[PDB]
DNA sequence: TCTCCAGGCACGTGTCAGATATATACAT
DNA sequence: ATGTATATATCTGACACGTGCCTGGAGAC
């Protein structure tokens, strides 16, 4: 299956090791993936069923 | 001032693992070679490629011979027989050297004095790699 | 007298198509300077008893044990590759008195002493009846051999320089070899 | 007493390991010779 | 100053030791910045 | 090419031949690399030469000159040092001659001294002894040795006299010779002159 | 300046023993015309945080997770067995910075980062950078490459040995 | 000048026989080789060194060859 | 709840850090 | 006249590793 970024639905190149969300470029890792609240991850990964 | 990576010690074991299809055209006859090196206050187990083992068996080493694997160029030197075993039962005008001090894996500093013409010659006619 | 080098050349031998004139004159200079080297060799003479030779399937790898004896001393040994290659030549039949030079690697069969009765009649062997040697099996000896500087230059020049001793394929040996040979 | 006694009052080299597996053998004795092949 | 005129008489190797003699390896290989260890030619 | 330029291992040849049915004719070609002239010429890495180690110090050269005839005489020899690393590299010289040697100093454990003296006094095959000046030169029974080698033991004549008396004791059944090696034109000349004037001062009074 | 060839030979430079005078002059002429090609390649350059490699008893299959970071972002990568074989070769430890060519597997260690407890700063920006490299080359370099009698080493050992003209019309037409 | 002792002729029977005490871990422990020779008004079988059989295998020698 | 074996606890021996001592020439 | 400098030489002194063992954590129902 093709990997995709969970923030934008784009093509995912990088997966963050702290919380296991794939992302496309640097700035979504800066102001979305890093400062996200705990518990947002579980229905963030519910779309692809990775929880 | 050149640093060198040196694996030296007395060869304890020498066990090559074979390939699944040795006559497949491509690939090597063997997969890896397990070498057990033991020096003073240290003992290491070495898993090699075929390529370093070609140079190692080019020197005709065996069990009980101390070797000197220079990891810079892959060149190896048969240091001699060990004097932990017997001495007076050889016909091969051999020389006997004790166990190398320190651990097996080493990083030592050697001060070399070369010229630029030697660099030009060594790059013009390349020798000392482990290639064809 | 002997043991002193004497290089006698004509004038026309300097001009060559493989060598420059200075290279030919440097070789003629270095052929005339001699190095006398002493060496400590061991002579092993005895009636051989059991020869065990272990060779691989292709015949490349060779190892084995050599059991030799004299009147007063029995001693087994271990064989290298060149030792087995020298023993394969001049066929030993386990009872011929041989003599081995340790530092020269020379194998000399002196003769047969056991006088074997049952023999396969395939060889034309008429080996001389020598006696089994007595006394010390291993004897130390100091020898001297003379070599000149050009020979050491050609030997240290490349991988197969000992053939270049005789073929003359020593093409313009570099100056680094010559100064390192002078230092050594 | 044992501590006081302990504190007061208390060859031929081996040969090289010969190894030969999967290796054809030639024996040469006084009366017979052998050629063990594979 | 006593440490340097007495054992120069005994042996020159008491100050600096004779190291291994090898050609200069004109090579950029994989070195280490420090139940077996893999040794691959690089 | 790489299989041409080297050999297959023997156990690998056995596994391919009889455990896989591959005949000898269909083996890959092997062992086409030429033999070198010596075992010395097989590689360009040269180890530190032991002969260059011993010949660069002339005191060790004279010691090895006398030690051959000392071993041919069937003798027992003591050598006294002052410096500990010269007391550590003499084993590198003795392994070249494969002589039977023991080492004794004050850094060693105390209970090794008693059975070291015991195997000195019973085992006759031991040849070489390494000692410190104040460790083995004080009151130790060395009655079966006569030749004491003073490598650099000239720093104080009292310790030299004590080391002499440690070996030159009662019960010796033969003659005693003491050799003292030194180099000329050095600071050892003035140091030995100071030791000689201290010896004359001690001998007069 | 740069990017334009400048051959500087003397009058005595062409009297060779293995190359004719016209051959040496043709090589000196074709050494002084450049071909400028701009090509783009993706590269991964960053600071390695931690390498975890697990293997079986016989080492039939090797699974590896490599976490790698920049000053701006970090990621975890799952590696196949070939890239594990390319990482234990040319040993990469924690705190080292490397550049990875994903297509060719060329991993070069640029050194160590600022973690002592050589030295080179941690790379910034995006991990996967699209670099366009402007390559320049001489026609004499392509002549020995397209000629099959000698390899590229004749550019370095100087043993091209009288390149024929039929390859020269081919490289001119190309 | 040299004197050469030679054997030549057709191969009528060639078999290497095992020794009376076969060594363990090996197959075909040969003690000697019996090779029969046949020429014009001449026929002789003879004993042989066991190492010659390796050269026999190297030479591809069978019955009917010279 | 039955089984069972090796993980952690307990008790020995070697191995690098401090302390006194020689010691003699040089500099203050 | 005296500190000292820099290596000894002994020489203890506090600390980490190589064997027993037993019992409780893990596999199975």
């Amino acid at each position: 299956a093709k990997k995709y970024c969970d923030v934008t639905g784009l093509k995912g190149f990088y997966k963050s090791p702290t919380n296991n969300i794939r992302y496309h470029n640097a700035e979504i890792y800066q102001l979305i993936v890093k400062p996200m609240a705990p518990g947002v991850d579980q229905e963030y990964l519910k779309l692809r069923g990775a929880n | 001032k050149e640093t060198k990576e040196v694996y030296e010690g007395e060869v304890t074991e020498l066990t090559p693992e074979d390939a699944e299809n040795p006559l497949g055209g491509y690939g090597k006859t063997i997969s890896h070679v397990i070498v057990g090196l033991k020096s003073a206050k240290g003992t290491k187990t070495l898993r090699l490629d075929p390529t370093i083992y070609e140079s190692i068996q080019r020197e005709k080493v065996s069990i009980g011979d101390v070797i000197y694997i220079e990891a810079n160029t892959g060149a190896v030197k048969r240091v001699g027989r060990s004097d932990a075993y017997a001495t007076e039962f050889d016909l091969e005008t051999e020389e006997y050297v004790p166990l190398p001090k320190g651990e097996v894996h080493k990083k030592k500093e050697i001060v070399q004095d070369v010229t630029l013409h030697d660099l030009d010659v060594a790059n013009a006619r390349p020798q000392g790699g482990q290639d064809v | 007298g002997k043991d002193v080098p004497f290089t006698a050349i004509a004038g026309s031998e300097i001009f060559s198509l493989e060598l420059s004139k200075t290279e030919a004159l440097t070789q003629a200079f270095r052929k005339s300077i001699g190095i006398k080297i002493k060496e400590e060799t061991e002579l092993i003479e005895g009636e051989v008893v059991e020869i065990q030779i272990d060779r691989s399937i292709t015949g490349g790898h060779k190892q084995g044990k050599l059991t030799i004896k004299t009147t007063d001393m029995e001693t087994i040994y271990e064989l290298g590759n060149k030792m087995i290659d020298g023993l394969t030549k001049e066929k030993v039949l386990a009872g011929d008195v041989i003599s081995i030079d340790k530092a020269s690697g020379k194998i000399t069969k002196l003769g047969r002493s056991f006088a074997r009765s049952r023999d396969y009649d395939a060889m034309g062997a008429d080996t001389r009846f020598v006696q089994c040697p007595e006394g010390e099996l291993q004897k130390r000896k100091t020898v001297v051999h003379t070599v000149s500087l050009h020979e050491i230059d050609v030997i240290n020049s490349r991988t197969q320089g000992f053939l270049a001793l005789f073929t003359g394929d020593t093409g313009e040996i570099r100056s680094e070899v010559r100064d390192q040979i002078n230092t050594k | 007493l044992l501590k006081k006694r302990a504190g007061k009052s208390r060859f031929v080299k081996p040969r090289r390991p010969y190894n030969s597996e999967g290796m054809t053998r030639i024996l040469r004795r006084y009366e017979e010779d052998l050629f063990c092949t594979f | 100053a006593v440490m340097q005129f007495r054992k120069v008489c005994n042996h020159p190797d008491l100050f600096e030791r004779a190291d291994v003699d090898s050609p200069f390896s004109f090579t950029t290989f994989g070195k280490t910045t420090s139940k077996f260890t893999d040794l691959i030619y690089s | 090419i790489s299989q041409a330029l080297s050999d297959i291992p023997a156990i690998t040849q056995y596994n391919m031949h009889v455990k896989k049915g591959i005949p000898v004719e269909d083996f890959p070609k092997t062992g086409l690399f030429p033999e070198p002239l010596n075992k010395n010429f097989s590689s360009n890495i040269s180890m530190p030469s032991m002969d260059r180690f011993i010949t660069e110090s002339a005191k060790l050269r004279k010691l090895d000159e006398l030690l051959v005839k000392l071993k041919s005489e069937g003798h027992r020899v003591l050598i006294y040092f002052q410096m500990t690393k010269m007391m550590d590299l003499m084993e590198e010289y003795l392994t070249y001659r494969q002589y039977n040697h023991i080492r004794l100093d004050g850094s060693s454990k105390l209970e090794d001294r008693r059975d070291l003296v015991h195997d000195w006094q019973t085992n006759p095959e031991i040849f070489v002894f390494l000692l410190s000046t104040r460790a083995g030169g004080l009151g130790i029974n060395l009655t079966a040795a006569d030749t004491v080698i003073f490598y650099d033991s000239d720093w104080n004549p009292t310790i030299d006299s004590q080391a002499m008396d440690r070996a030159h004791r009662l019960g010796q059944t033969r003659q005693v010779t003491v050799y003292r090696l030194l180099v000329r034109g050095t600071i050892e000349e003035r140091m030995r002159d100071r030791a000689k004037q201290k010896e004359q001062v001690q001998q007069v009074v």
